[PDB]
């Protein structure tokens, strides 16, 4: 009773059931480091201006 | 500060939007009045100066010189009208265009409150100056008098920028009445050593100091006679006025600091006075003059005394009167005989009798006759030195033995003595040259009268 496959059959992306548990960290990672402290806040004008030397504004 | 750098801005709308035949009576007459104002600037405190906003400050030391740079300038439009009268229209124009941008820069270089802000306008000098003497000086050694005048400076100046900016960095501010309060001592150490000299080199170039000097005689013989003027006036004491406000920072290192310099000046002072014994040209006389008198204010500067800094005060206002005087007088002969050699053209006294007084008046402020501020500059300077150490009366005395022998040297040659006979163009002294020298003797005689108005902060 076996059937020969259709063209395109064998090429076909199936599912498939199985009781292995997925693997957790399949590349064994390090932890990633941290990220730099996000700046937050609210944008206020420079305190004086630009400040270089003399300049007042 | 506004209310006079406006209208020194002013005059150069003034002088372009001027007639033709108007350029002169219209920049000289609107020149007199600013200087007018500029005496608002003698509400001048006991303990605070006079801080009008975040980039401009007056104290008793920069009203003064302020008031001298504006009294100036109509003085120098006076004196240049005569040999400019052939000029192009549009290259007079230009000329006192140049004057005035000087004064600008100089009225806000005497103001700057940051030493940053001082130091660019102190540098933006250099460009008005060395164009004066190179487009409209008369030889053909103008040319390398521009190149010494500006390669001097420049090579103090730029050490001086790096020294700035590292002070600024450390410190936090460049600000002077910040640096009153959060001013360091300056402890020993090459770094230090080279600190301090980088502060000090610019100025002392400026001065000039002696060995440094040898760029002012050039530009002085080179220069026409408004370059002349504010030259001797007014841009040799921007090394003074930079030197008494830089001096703060550099204590205590300028106990030892200051030796191989007050040495260069007490020795310099005798040596250029006895050069003027020997000049042949009258300018280059005047010109080794002014480097003997700024001498003692080099002197005075270092020895940082209360009675050294109120002398140094004095000695640049009242030498700032005579020595444009005397470059004026000079000028004046120069403008009949056509010549600066001193011996050329003698006997004046004969055929200019007014004019012989001035030369009169002029040396013996130059000589320092008692009471006048030429002399109450070079005694309180004298009494200073005294008390840093006795033996300096000997070269001090020596020195004013020599100015007197050359100053009255210079009078007793050009106007004493038999006229020249072949020389027959001396016409008689105009209005314009007699209103010239009172403008300078007048105002440097009445401030015997109130001295104290040019005797410095420490007053
Ligand atoms: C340039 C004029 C000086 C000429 C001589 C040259 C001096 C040396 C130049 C090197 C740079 C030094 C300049 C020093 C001043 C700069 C620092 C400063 O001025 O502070 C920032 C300034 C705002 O000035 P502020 O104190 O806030 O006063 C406001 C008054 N309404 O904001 C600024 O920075 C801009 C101010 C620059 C100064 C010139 C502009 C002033 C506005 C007048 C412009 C002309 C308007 C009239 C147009 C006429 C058209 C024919
Ligand atoms: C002349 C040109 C040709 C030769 C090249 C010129 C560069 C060589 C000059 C060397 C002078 C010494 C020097 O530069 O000092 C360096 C010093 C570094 O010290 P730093 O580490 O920053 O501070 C902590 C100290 N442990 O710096 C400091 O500590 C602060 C020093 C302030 C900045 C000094 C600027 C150097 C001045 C050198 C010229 C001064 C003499 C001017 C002569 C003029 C003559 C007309
Ligand atoms: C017109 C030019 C004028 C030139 C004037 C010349 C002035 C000469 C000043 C010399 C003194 C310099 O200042 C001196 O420098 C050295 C820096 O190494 C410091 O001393 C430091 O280095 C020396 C090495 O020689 C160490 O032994 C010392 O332990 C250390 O603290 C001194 O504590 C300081 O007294």
């Amino acid at each position: 009773g076996w059937v020969r496959p259709d063209l395109g059959d064998l090429s076909k992306v199936t599912k498939v059931k199985t009781d292995r548990p997925l693997p957790e960290n399949p590349y064994h990672s390090r932890a990633r480091p941290e990220p730099n402290p996000e700046v937050e806040g609210d944008l206020k004008p420079a305190r004086h201006g630009s400040r270089l030397f003399f300049w007042t504004m | 500060m506004l209310k006079y750098i406006i209208p020194t801005i002013m005059l150069m709308p003034l002088t372009w939007l001027s007639k033709n035949n108007m350029i002169w009576v219209n920049s000289t007459a609107h020149s007199l009045l600013i200087s007018f104002t500029s005496l608002l600037l003698m509400n001048q405190f006991g303990d605070n100066s006079l801080n009008f906003s975040l980039l401009f400050f007056s104290d008793s030391l920069s009203t003064p010189l302020l008031i001298l740079t504006m009294w100036l300038l109509p003085l120098m439009l006076m004196a240049s009208q005569h040999h400019l009268s052939k000029e192009n229209l549009t290259r007079k124009k230009l000329f006192i265009t140049m004057l005035i941008s000087l004064q600008l820069f100089l009225i806000m270089t005497f103001t700057a409150m940051e030493l940053i802000l001082f130091y660019i306008l102190f540098e933006a000098t250099l460009v008005p100056t060395l164009i004066i003497i190179t487009r409209w000086g008369n030889q053909t050694e103008r040319l390398n008098a521009g190149l010494y005048f500006l390669f001097y400076t420049l090579a103090g100046s730029l050490p001086l920028l790096v020294a700035l900016i590292y002070i600024q960095n450390t410190v936090g501010s460049l600000n002077f009445l910040m640096l009153q309060y959060w001013v360091q001592p300056v402890h020993n150490s090459w770094s230090n050593v080279f600190m301090w000299l980088a502060c000090m080199m610019a100025f002392m170039v400026k001065m000039p100091l002696y060995g440094l000097h040898l760029w002012l005689p050039k530009a002085h013989v080179e220069a026409p006679i408004a370059g002349s003027m504010v030259l001797a006036a007014v841009l040799l004491k921007l090394g003074g006025y930079g030197m008494l406000r830089i001096t703060l920072i550099l204590n205590p290192m300028t106990d030892f600091m200051a030796y191989p310099f007050i040495m260069l000046s007490l020795w310099g002072m005798i040596m250029t006075s006895s050069i003027c014994l020997r000049q042949t040209d009258l300018k280059s006389l005047i010109a080794y003059s002014s480097v003997s008198h700024m001498a003692l204010v080099i002197v005075a500067i270092l020895i940082q005394t209360p009675w050294s800094y109120m002398g140094a005060t004095a000695l640049m206002i009242a030498h700032g009167l005579t020595s444009s005087m005397l470059f004026c007088l000079a000028n004046s002969n120069y403008e009949r005989i056509h010549s600066r050699t001193m011996i050329l053209a003698r006997g004046l006294q004969t055929l200019l009798p007014l004019m012989a007084t001035w030369w009169l008046l002029a040396s013996l402020t130059n000589l320092a006759l008692p009471p006048t501020i030429n002399l109450i500059g070079e005694l309180f300077v004298v009494m200073s030195t005294f008390s840093w150490s006795n033996i300096t009366i000997i070269l001090m005395g020596v020195n004013m033995v020599i100015t007197a022998l050359y100053s009255l040297y210079m009078l007793i040659m050009t106007q004493r003595g038999k006229y020249t006979y072949h020389i027959n163009n001396i016409s008689p002294s105009f209005t314009r040259e007699n209103a010239l020298m009172s403008l300078h003797i007048l105002p440097l005689l009445l401030l015997t009268l109130n001295p104290k108005i040019i005797l410095g902060p420490l007053y």
